[PDB]
């Protein structure tokens, strides 16, 4: 009936919506991984700046 | 978030449809039982009329 | 989390409650309908025997 096609329509709506939901989940997840790697290289930069600054100060 | 809202909306569409069907079925039961009991009363009056005719 | 679980469970409970209530109502509707049919069938014969009695 009209209820049947309405149900199938909201069904495929839910399907595409959850699909895009998991999709942006994955996308923002990759972005968070990239940002974590950024933080890690950032702490590497902090440590290297600290050691070279300390060497400069020692001399 | 995003998918969670849509899933909630689906769960709500099921809610509305099930509740509406339940209410409609309850109204149908009320109407049908009223029909049956009125028919039974008509049958009783016919029995009494038959009794008077027999007398 | 916490809110998603409770809301989803409550809504599914609402759907199940409405469904079972509708099924009970429809079962009683079908039974009342068949009993009403029996009442009609008996009432016709009651009328026929009444007509013969009156003749």
């Amino acid at each position: 009936d009209f209820d049947d096609i309405h149900r199938k329509r909201m069904e495929k709506d839910l399907n595409e919506l959850q699909a895009l939901i998991e999709a942006h989940f994955e996308n923002r997840k990759k972005e968070e991984e990239e940002l974590v790697s950024l933080k890690d290289r950032i702490e590497r930069r902090r440590a290297e700046r600290a050691e070279q600054q300390r060497i400069r100060n020692e001399r | 978030m995003d998918a969670i809202k849509k899933k909630m909306q689906m769960l709500k569409l099921d809610k509305e449809n099930a509740l509406d069907r339940a209410e409609q079925a309850e109204a149908d039961k009320k109407a049908a039982e009223d029909r049956s009991k009125q028919l039974e009363d008509e049958l009783v009056s016919l029995q009494k009329k038959l009794k008077g005719t027999e007398d």
